[PDB]
């Protein structure tokens, strides 16, 4: 669920990190339309595509199991839709951490007028 | 999509969703577990369950057709996925506006250090 996604982000990037992903680019947290603005936004777009492939469970509400092992996110003990959801989150949190250097604070809190309809597909 | 849900929230509550409801309680913000803390949070839990019924529609990125005409929110799609996502958002924005007088800023950014009660069940 989102509670757990937030913990992955914070555990990977540092306390308060998750608040950076509430509304960023066209796809991080909020939004959901347009061409991803940069690599962090692309991580979020891929995460929505990942969530879009999940069937039978609700990605915001499903509680999976994960842990940190020597600072790395490890999904474990998950069956079916819980497995897939955890993996979506794990990969996205890792992708944010990989692309942290190019996070652009001017892409925070974009309005829909900055994210025009495009042909962006999963 | 979430940009469109933000517009409905603005129209019914006067708030900008990315700075308020997006980080509120256990169900409006990044939670998805625990108890809904108040009426606002319970609106969001009902929306989360609503999204859960139309998971395959990919509610985050589903750009639907809606209009505000005469102060009302009207969903215009014939396409059942788009229409249902729009009705989920419409109902949530109506509910949020009905409960704006109990909106409590103590629940902004609250999810990460609370929300561990037995969770609501859709």
């Amino acid at each position: 669920n989102l509670f757990q996604f937030a913990k992955m982000i914070n555990g990977k990037l540092g306390a308060f990190s998750v608040w950076n992903y509430i509304s960023y680019g066209c796809y991080c947290g909020w939004g959901g339309q347009g061409t991803p603005k940069d690599a962090t936004d692309r991580c979020c777009f891929v995460h929505d595509c990942c969530y879009g492939r999940v069937r039978g469970c609700n990605p915001k509400l499903a509680i999976y199991y994960y842990s940190f092992k020597k600072g790395n996110i490890v999904c474990g003990k998950n069956n079916g839709c819980l497995r897939d959801i955890c993996e979506c989150d794990r990969v996205a949190a890792n992708c944010f951490h990989q692309n942290k250097n190019t996070y652009n604070a001017n892409y925070k809190f974009l309005s829909s007028s900055r994210c025009r309809q495009t042909g962006e597909k999963c | 999509n979430l940009f469109q849900f933000g517009d409905m929230i603005l129209q019914k509550t006067g708030k900008e969703a990315v700075h308020s409801y997006a980080i509120y309680g256990c169900y409006c913000g990044w939670g998805g577990q625990g108890r809904a803390q108040d009426a606002t949070d319970r609106c969001c839990f009902a929306q989360d369950c609503c999204y859960g019924r139309v998971n395959d529609c990919n509610p985050k990125t589903a750009t639907y057709t809606y209009s505000r005409e005469n102060g009302d929110i009207v969903c215009g799609d014939d396409d059942l996925c788009l229409r249902a996502v729009c009705e989920c958002d419409r109902a949530a924005a109506i509910c949020l506006g009905e409960n704006v007088n109990t909106y409590d800023k103590n629940y902004e950014y609250y999810s990460i250090s609370h929300c561990t009660e037995e969770s609501e069940q859709c």
